[PDB]
DNA sequence: CCTTGGCACTGGC
DNA sequence: GCCAGTGCCAA
């Protein structure tokens, strides 16, 4: 077992210089420098660890240091580096695992104080060694007279940088250490910095292999990206920027401009009397003015649709009395309030509805092109997205999506949806060789959760939800009996109620009152009322205080409770994520025994993994029907691996996009 | 003795009014405001014949008060056949109104 | 007591 | 740039 770490001049989308290496061999314990001149026996290390069929420790490696040394190695040495899957330890991997109730920076990128709770110590080092390099690199120039410039500190090699490779070695095996101490993970009787790396994944927790498999395919699945259409965004931005135009220009015609103080810095006192007048706007007494004649400093205000005060100064000035008030002192102006405005003046009374569709109209110009982490601001020179996954960001073991979030674009049956989610497709990637589009398989769980449920109460039931389940589509069948006009409202009204909805959040999703919540609530209740008792065992386990906080997961390791009544929904979503987490696994396994290549150069691309679906590229039709039915066999093969109550299916999907495969 | 503005009225009120109109841009909402209220009241009664005072509420009358850069209030804006002839922001006291309209008249 | 998450937009310091 | 408050978008 070695431990590594390497020093790049930028990141894995454009790097074209190794500048250095470290490697800590646990055989010999020692460290070894590699400077820009020793890339290739650097390499040959790699290699040689590999060779004996043993392993190779990065922090952080799945997603950069291993590719990063392939593209490197190639483009400096003309060499072909590939190490294997099985010889490589990502201690960020394991960190994310074994510390899944704790955020982290994700390297860096993320704004340390806007995240809640503690981070680890070792893992928070790691990923600010970036930051602090950029600050002594800074202020040693700074004292040599010398100007900073963009991103300098990273254009070449010094021995400042060399210093900070070997922090971060000795630090990652610090934290490798303090992992593998885990005794629920990792097993005492057996040292893991003394095993070959067929000892490591048999021996270990099967979460400590599944999460090292999962991180490896997401890392590809971001380097192949989403194909995305960028000239029918920006048609689409052009239309939604004139809508925007005009909705504002009959807006600011209804409700006009108006003053407010601003700049006051002086307090303004009565004049008869003498006490402050805390109410009154703050003036100011100058020095066109006169010393002594005091004035309040005023702003002219345009009015803003996106504004929230705005919006509810201008209608309370109409005669809206506001029902639901927020815990601050703000009325509550969302969709759901203005749908149910009611003033007197016609014009304004028409304008509420220009304010909903300008809401909505912002909510799709910023994720598509204006906003920080907008589509259009996201695209490489490739002519893809390559959204960031953390394999497992979420507590439950469900993975989060960044940057942009690939999960959360909006769907097909949503105003602009299908124009949307059509950007977002195979067909908008044309072969390396022949130029033709590439078609798209789109394959996603069944009913995930709600067979999970049918597994966990099989011990209550019999499996008699486990056989209902599947007499015809759950939704739809939920759908006609709830009296629900969308399968979409019947999936969102049965999680809402499973997971512990009151009456009145039930009438909400349905567009009801708490009269129904308590009808639909006592109805789907009474017809399983094993879901009772599923609830109280969980509790008896759980609660006493905590007689145990974590649920102990599908794959073994501990999913973290964060209260009582989201128990159930640990232990569901937990059980949905990593059977869909193992069954991405498969499905690619499968693929490639097939005789599939993953790649733009192969037969096949993961685009995208939304938590129980994933959207496949295919370079033919044939290739497209075979990752459809190699998932179907993927996920039948999940359920037997860990002996489900309840048998899984995936339904597939053949088309050009995204809109047409979901 | 005092002409309160609109936004509508103000053309013919006061750009085309031929004469000296003191225009008084205020807020109810404003402590200085208050203050110099009570003091046009009198100077409307003094300088009645070679001036004339007028009032308009930037609440009620939101289109004016922006044509003339407003940035502060109260805004006594001394007209003269249409045109800006002098420009005081603040609650002046009856002497310094007193002055600066003799000064400007 | 819906839960897990990303992220846009206003408005204060 | 940071930050608190609000809300919407998806699974
Ligand atoms: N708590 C909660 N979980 C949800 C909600 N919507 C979806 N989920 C969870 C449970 C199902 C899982 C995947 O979402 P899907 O929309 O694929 O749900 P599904 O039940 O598998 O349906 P389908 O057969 O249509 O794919 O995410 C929701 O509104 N609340
Ligand atoms: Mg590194
Ligand atoms: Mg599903
Ligand atoms: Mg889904």
């Amino acid at each position: 077992m070695i431990v590594s770490d390497i020093e790049a001049n930028a990141l894995l989308e454009s790097v074209t210089k190794f500048h250095c290496g470290v490697i800590y061999d646990y055989s010999t314990a020692e460290y070894v420098s590699y400077r820009p001149s020793d890339f290739g026996a650097y390499l040959d290390a790699l290699e040689a660890e590999v060779a004996r069929g043993g392993l190779i420790v990065f922090h952080n490696g799945h997603k950069y240091d291993v590719p990063a040394l392939t593209k490197l190695a190639k483009l400096q040495l003309n060499r072909e580096f590939h190490l294997p899957r099985e010889n490589c330890i990502d201690t960020l991997v394991l960190s994310r695992l074994i510390h899944s109730n704790l955020k982290d920076t994700d390297m860096g990128l993320l704004r340390s104080g806007k995240l809640p709770g503690a981070l680890e110590a070792w893992g928070y080092r790691l990923g600010e060694m970036k930051g602090e390099y950029k600050d002594d690199f800074k202020r040693m120039l700074e004292e040599q007279g010398e100007e900073y410039v963009d991103g300098m500190e990273w254009w070449n090699f010094n021995e400042e940088m060399m210093d900070y490779n070997v922090q971060d070695v000795v630090v990652t095996k610090a934290l490798l250490e303090k992992l593998l101490s885990d005794k629920h993970y990792f097993p005492p009787e057996i040292d893991f910095t003394d095993v070959g790396y067929t000892t490591f994944w048999s021996e270990s927790l099967e979460a400590v292999d599944i999460e090292h498999r999962a991180a490896w395919l997401l890392a590809k699945q971001e380097r192949n990206g989403f194909p995305f259409d960028t000239k029918a965004i920006e048609e689409l931005y052009v239309e939604l920027a004139a809508r925007r135009s005009e909705l504002l220009r009959k807006l600011t015609e209804t409700f006009g401009s108006w003053y407010q103080p601003k700049g006051g810095t002086e307090m303004f006192c009565h004049p008869r009397t003498g006490k402050p007048l805390p109410k009154y706007p703050r003036i100011k007494t100058p020095k066109e003015y006169v010393a002594g004649a005091p004035y309040t400093p005023v702003e002219h205000v345009v009015f803003n649709p996106s504004s929230r005060d705005h919006i509810q100064k201008k209608l309370q000035e109409a005669g809206w009395v506001p029902t639901k008030y927020t815990d601050k002192g703000a009325p509550v102006v969302d969709d759901e309030v203005l749908e149910g405005v009611r003033v007197d003046d016609p014009e304004k009374q028409a304008a509420i509805d220009l304010i909903k569709e300008y809401l909505m109209i912002q909510k799709r110009i910023g994720q598509s092109a204006e906003g920080d982490k907008a589509w259009l601001r996201y695209v490489a020179e490739d002519g893809k997205i390559h959204g960031s996954v953390n394999p497992n960001g979420a507590v439950t073991g469900r993975a989060t999506h960044a940057f942009p979030n690939l999960a959360q674009i909006p769907g097909v049956r949503s105003p602009y949806g299908e124009q949307c989610r059509a950007a977002f497709g195979a067909e908008h990637h044309l072969d390396g060789i022949t130029g033709k589009p590439w078609v798209q398989a789109g394959i996603d769980a069944s009913g995930l959760e709600l067979r999970c449920l049918a597994h966990f109460m099989a011990r209550f039931d019999n499996g008699e939800y486990a056989h209902e389940i599947l007499n015809g589509d759950i939704h739809t069948k939920n759908q006609i009996a709830a009296e629900l006009p969308t399968r979409d409202n019947a999936k969102t009204f049965i999680y809402g109620f499973l997971y512990g909805a009151g009456d009145e959040k039930i009438g909400q999703i349905v567009g009801a009152g708490k009269e129904r919540g308590k009808e639909l609530k006592k109805k789907f209740l009474e017809n399983t009322p094993a879901i009772a008792a599923l609830r109280e065992s969980i509790q008896q386990t759980l609660v006493e205080k905590w007689k145990r906080r974590w649920i102990k997961g599908l794959d073994g390791r501990k999913v973290h409770v964060r209260s009582p009544h989201a128990a159930l929904n640990t232990l569901l979503q937990s059980a949905g994520a990593l059977i869909c987490k193992l069954w991405i696994i498969k499905t690619e396994e499968m693929l490639v025994e097939k005789g599939l290549k993953h790649g733009w150069d192969g037969d096949f691309a993961y685009m995208a993994w939304v938590h129980d679906e994933i959207q496949v590229g295919c370079r033919t039709e044939e290739i497209a029907q075979v990752v459809i039915e190699t998932a179907q066999e993927a996920m039948r093969w999940v359920g037997d691996h860990w002996n489900f109550r309840c048998l899984l299916d995936t339904e597939g999907k053949m088309g050009p996009n995204w809109a047409i495969c979901h | 003795k005092i002409i309160h503005l609109t936004d509508d009225s103000f053309d013919t009120d006061v750009l085309k009014a031929d004469g000296a109109i003191l225009v008084d841009f205020w807020a109810e909402w404003c402590g200085p405001c208050k203050m110099i209220a009570p003091i046009l009241d009198e100077i409307a009664d003094e300088y009645q014949g070679k001036l004339t005072v007028a009032k308009l509420n930037i609440d009620q009358n939101p289109g004016t008060a922006p044509k003339y850069g407003i940035r502060g209030i109260p805004t006594l804006l001394l007209f003269k056949n249409g045109e800006v002839a002098a420009t005081k922001v603040g609650a002046l006291s009856k002497g310094q109104l007193k002055e600066f309209l003799d000064a400007n008249l």
